[PDB]
């Protein structure tokens, strides 16, 4: 049971890294674009 | 959504301190 | 055995987010040198 | 590799769902 | 047992992949802000 | 702190290294 709770959290944390990457890969994209048009 | 980089911190440790507990309480 | 299949499953998650964050560092890293070189 | 965003997306989504599913009937 | 340890080391590759998701956070921002600057 | 590019490289191999061989083991 401690184990099947550690993933189901583990399963939230990597949620987390995943917004957290799409976010900055918007990012990082928008400034490549904006240097681009520059 | 309402997701900031502050309250992403907090979830993030707050995740890992309860996985940290739930490793060890099985260590015993 | 789900939490094994679980555990395999998180794996390939985790293996696709390092694969992302490579990405970006070397999307970011050029970016850094793009604008030092300008 | 081959790899692309839309693909990362995909398969991100695919093993996110399985996880779910394999918990759940974990549950039970 | 073996199951533990994997969700063990899993907890390290995640918190590697969070120290790395936070760098590059801080490195784009400063990016975004020195184009805003200029 | 003293954490680089090239040690965090190092690190995740490792790491992945033994998860997959817990995994294979418990396979077995």
């Amino acid at each position: 049971n401690n184990l099947l709770r550690a993933i189901e959290a583990q399963q939230h944390l990597l949620q987390l890294t995943v917004w957290g990457i799409k976010q900055l890969q918007a990012r990082i994209l928008a400034v490549e674009r904006y240097l681009k048009d520059q | 959504n309402n997701m900031t980089w502050m309250e992403w911190d907090r979830e993030i440790n707050n995740y890992t301190s309860l996985i940290h507990s739930l490793i060890e309480e099985s260590q015993n």
